[PDB]
RNA sequence: GGCCGCAAGGUUAAAACUCAAAUGAAUUGACGGGGG
RNA sequence: CGGCCCCCUGGACGAAGACUGACGCUCAGGUGCGAAAGCGUGGGGAGCAAACAGGAUUAGAUACCCUGGUAGUCCACGCCG
């Protein structure tokens, strides 16, 4: 019953405090992203230069949730 | 007798020592600038500088990130120091650059 | 802001904002580069 | 507040009486006193010692350790509170 989330790919440019990250997407836009609850429960570390999948929402195109680290 | 005197006059030359500074791949600007002032001091006093850079875990995947720090240090101390052992590969979980005065 | 002081500063003394705690004593463990 | 001696001087306590006759208790403002560091103006300076200088230790060591060392610590008068 929820609205759909578009998933994009991107690179981690910068680690910010408390599981927050600047991520450049393929389109060229930088977004501030936070780790998903699955990834933090299962201890999947994210670092600078990592490639990630970012769930975005149409309500705010400056924010995202990192849902996978390749 | 004595000559100890003459030794003291010979001693007021110099002995070179090696001062180790250790960076990391992610080290912020302020904290970089502190460690640079340590190196400037050592080199202006005529001492060698063993600049290390360590990696942990999966920081080794992004080796290129670490390399640029050592390149940044080198280019900031270009006028003061000469390079003596610019690294090639990660030996262990470390890379070691050695600088020297002038 | 007032008063005091050569100065350092002292004294009198708020509000916006933010949090659901902060705190005292005692209890059972664990820990100590404390003791036996 | 600590050697000994002299000079000036404040309070406390005990024993027996005599005397005054509630003259008391507490105190906002006020006034005084108030460790050490610190400040001003003059002195003094053995020992000690912020700052500082050198020697070390260390991944680094603007420290702890070592050799030195100025203010200060002492005196008079004032301030500070
Ligand atoms: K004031
Ligand atoms: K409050
Ligand atoms: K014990
Ligand atoms: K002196
Ligand atoms: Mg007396
Ligand atoms: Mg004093
Ligand atoms: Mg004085
Ligand atoms: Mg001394
Ligand atoms: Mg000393």
């Amino acid at each position: 019953a929820k609205e759909d989330n578009i998933e994009m790919q991107g690179t981690v440019l910068e680690t910010l405090p408390n599981t927050m990250f600047r991520v450049e997407l393929e389109n060229g836009h930088v977004v501030t992203a936070h780790i998903s609850g699955k990834m933090r429960k299962n201890y999947i570390r994210i670092l600078t230069g990592d490639k990630v999948t970012v769930e975005l929402t149409p309500y705010d195109l400056s924010k995202g949730r990192i849902v996978f680290r390749s | 007798e004595k000559s100890k005197s003459s030794k003291e006059q010979k001693k007021k030359q110099k002995v070179i020592q090696v001062k180790e500074i250790k960076f990391r791949p992610g080290t912020d600007e302020g904290d970089y600038q502190v460690k640079l002032r340590s190196l400037i001091r050592f080199l202006e006093e005529g001492d060698k500088a063993k600049i290390t850079l360590r990696f942990r875990g999966r920081e080794m995947a992004h080796q290129q990130i670490g390399m640029e720090v050592l390149n940044r240090v080198k280019d900031d101390l270009q006028e003061l120091a000469v390079v003596e052992s610019f690294p090639t590969k990660i030996e262990g979980r470390q890379m070691i650059m050695v600088l020297a005065p002038k």
